[PDB]
């Protein structure tokens, strides 16, 4: 009753990665299919390969030629494998499950395996030359132009980072009412750089305090930063 | 060989309104459509499968209706947290082949709501490194649409700004903007005056949030 | 060749409760299946693991027919890997099930003005059931710190609510009357036989 992913990695372009889907809480009998969907950052879902236990076959991508390899490696495990990665298969990968059955019609007997229930929160494949650089994390003062209305705007800048994702916290979890964390954007130095800000009372700032928590995973960088008004 | 024609690109509804996403199939998949929703971040939550039948858990303002080669999903009774992309997929049985339909995104119409807009200047500790970036934070807007100008000295800026846009908050239903200019700390001394010109539906005139570098 | 008797299992008068759902066993005889999915009787009519065409040209060592009734949306959950309180609480089936699902809407027999309570379905039970298992507990079931001793209370529930069918309930909530074929191989001796 669960999907996990696993294997998403910055590669360079033209290798090849193995990404893995394992099954928790049932296994991969006959009666399931398993679909590997792929969806690019601010695009919509495309289906790259699919294996039917059933039959012990399989079913690929009309834009995949040979490319592309789904694999049954264990009852609770299924791989895919890409080759000659390019920045067309820079995305989001999830496997899904579906049920796969028969029924009888006029041309004779059909087996129907219709829509995706059970999916994996997804793995991000990143294919380019650059290299993983740990964020840098810079403070937002909350100053006197950041208050209007009895409340005060703060927040951290995270700046120069390869490749997504970053994690940002405040106050480790206390303090998520008002916290505004904005989508990255890729800068023109060819990174990615990203603002959390967050509106608190004004009355707090000499008496509460503001920590931002930034989590890069892939550089295992976790870095806490204070802000106080300047 | 199968498209799905998705459309349109964007549904808009107060609350409590009905919104209506077609899906085209080029040829006939039968009844088996379905429709999914997404939020950011997040996997695919299934909606409605066979084309009409409802997931369990799924509130009944969700209808899915259709055949052959044309669906439509409706969203009456519109609630704030609707606001999420949602897909139609297909299944031609003949081809064991699963293609997804473009993609829509609904969003919660509301009252127009006037930004909030605060300036930060640059961090010491950042121009030790050696560059210099102004942050202008747009709060709590609606519609989406507006425009930032960043003026130094009164110069207007171009090519060394970013934006970018949060997701329709799901209690406000309202927006957040946050621009950030980027300039090597040689640059930023050289000029006094930053400026972060807000032209916006719920503002009567440009709002201008300035400071001076050097003073505070 | 005796003929497999399908007919007592789809055209039995009353059919039992979910919780406690009947499974006869049929061997030594020859089944036809083509009767089964050529009619338009079944709303559902779906083979896990086999086809339908080649169930006749099969032999199998034990066939388990499987009867009970449910509520029109409950029907998807006699499926593998399916989630629900029927499928958690009231009967599972395996994730490498072989066999057919088969299901009609009984509203015409087992619904009555005013309501018919006789079908009864589990809504609560410590742990989800294992595949082709059976309970028929009805103890006070236990949801709290508290303890109990058989006796109904704050936190002491009876685990076992019955479908309200009345003719006029949505098709979601009508009476849909399912059996489950479950075809088996052993080592042991095939008895069961189709056609050719
Ligand atoms: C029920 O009885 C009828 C009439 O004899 C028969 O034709 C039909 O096949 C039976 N239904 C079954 C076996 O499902």
């Amino acid at each position: 009753q669960s999907l996990e992913e696993s294997g998403g990695d910055l590669v360079k372009p033209g290798t090849s990665l193995t990404l893995t889907c394992t099954a928790s809480g049932f296994s991969f009998s006959h009666n399931y299919v398993m679909c590997w969907v792929r969806q690019a950052p601010g695009k919509g879902l495309e289906c790259v390969a699919c294996i039917y236990f059933g039959f012990g076959d399989t079913y690929y991508a009309s834009w995949a030629k040979g490319r592309i390899t789904i694999s049954k490696t264990s009852s609770t495990t299924v791989t895919l494998q890409m080759t000659s990665l390019t920045a067309a298969d820079t995305a989001t990968y999830f496997c899904a499950r579906a049920l796969g059955y028969y029924i009888y019609g006029d041309a004779g007997d059909i087996y129907i395996a219709d829509y995706f229930k059970l999916w994996g929160p997804g793995t991000l494949v990143t294919v380019s030359s650059g290299q993983p650089k740990a964020p840098s994390v810079f403070p937002l003062a909350p100053s006197s132009k950041s208050t209007s209305g009895g409340t005060a705007a703060l927040g951290c800048l995270v700046k120069d980072y390869f490749p997504e994702p970053v994690t940002v916290s405040w106050n480790s979890g206390a303090l998520t009412s008002g916290v505004h964390t904005f989508p990255a954007v890729l800068q023109s130095s060819g990174l990615y750089s990203l603002s959390s800000v967050v509106t608190v009372p004004s009355s707090s700032l000499g008496t509460q305090t503001y920590i931002c928590n930034v989590n890069h995973k892939p550089s295992n960088t976790k870095v806490d930063k204070r802000v106080e008004p300047k | 060989d199968i498209v799905m024609t998705q459309t349109p690109a964007s549904v808009e509804a107060a609350v409590g309104g009905t919104v209506t996403i077609k899906c085209q199939a080029s040829q006939s998949i039968s009844k088996y459509l379905a429709w999914y929703q997404q939020k950011p971040g997040q996997p695919p939550k299934l909606l409605i499968f066979e084309a009409s039948t409802l997931e369990s858990g799924v509130p009944s303002r969700f209808k899915g209706r259709g055949s052959g080669t044309e669906f439509t999903l409706t969203i009456s009774d519109l609630e704030c947290a609707d606001a999420a992309t949602y897909y139609c997929q297909g299944y031609y049985y003949s081809s064991h082949s699963y293609v997804f339909g473009g993609g829509t995104e609904v969003v919660v119409k509301r009252t127009v709501a006037a930004p909030s807009v605060f300036i930060f200047p640059p961090s010491d500790e950042q121009l030790k490194s050696g560059t210099a970036s102004v942050v202008c934070l747009l709060n709590n807007f609606y519609p989406r649409e507006a425009k930032v100008q960043w003026k130094v000295d009164n110069a207007l800026q171009s090519g060394n700004s970013q934006e970018s846009v949060t997701e329709q908050d799901s209690k406000d239903s309202t927006y957040s903007l946050s621009s950030t200019l980027t300039l090597s700390k040689a640059d930023y001394e050289k000029h006094k005056v930053y400026a972060c010109e807000v032209t916006h539906q719920g503002l009567s005139s440009p709002v201008t949030k300035s400071f001076n570098r050097g003073e505070c | 060749t005796n003929l497999c008797p399908f007919g007592e299992v789809f055209n039995a008068t009353r059919f039992a409760s979910v919780y406690a759902w009947n499974r006869k066993r049929i061997s030594n005889c020859v089944a036809d299946y083509s009767v089964l999915y050529n009619s338009a009787s079944f709303s559902t009519f779906k083979c896990y693991g086999v086809s339908p065409t080649k169930l006749n040209d099969l032999c199998f060592t034990n066939v388990y027919a499987d009867s009970f009734v449910i509520r029109g949306d409950e029907v998807r959950q006699i499926a593998p890997g399916q989630t629900g309180k029927i499928a958690d609480y009231n009967y599972k089936l395996p994730d490498d099930f072989t066999g057919c699902v088969i299901a009609w809407n009984s509203n015409n027999l087992d619904s009555k003005v005013g309501g018919n309570y006789n079908y009864l379905y589990r809504l609560f039970r410590k742990s989800n059931l294992k595949p082709f298992e059976r309970d028929i507990s009805t103890e006070i079931y236990q949801a709290g710190s508290t303890p109990c001793n058989g006796v109904e209370g704050f936190n002491c529930y009876f685990p076992l609510q019955s479908y309200g069918f009345q003719p006029t309930n949505g098709v979601g909530y009508q009476p849909y009357r399912v059996v489950v074929l479950s075809f088996e191989l052993l080592h042991a001796p095939a008895t069961v036989c189709g056609p050719k």
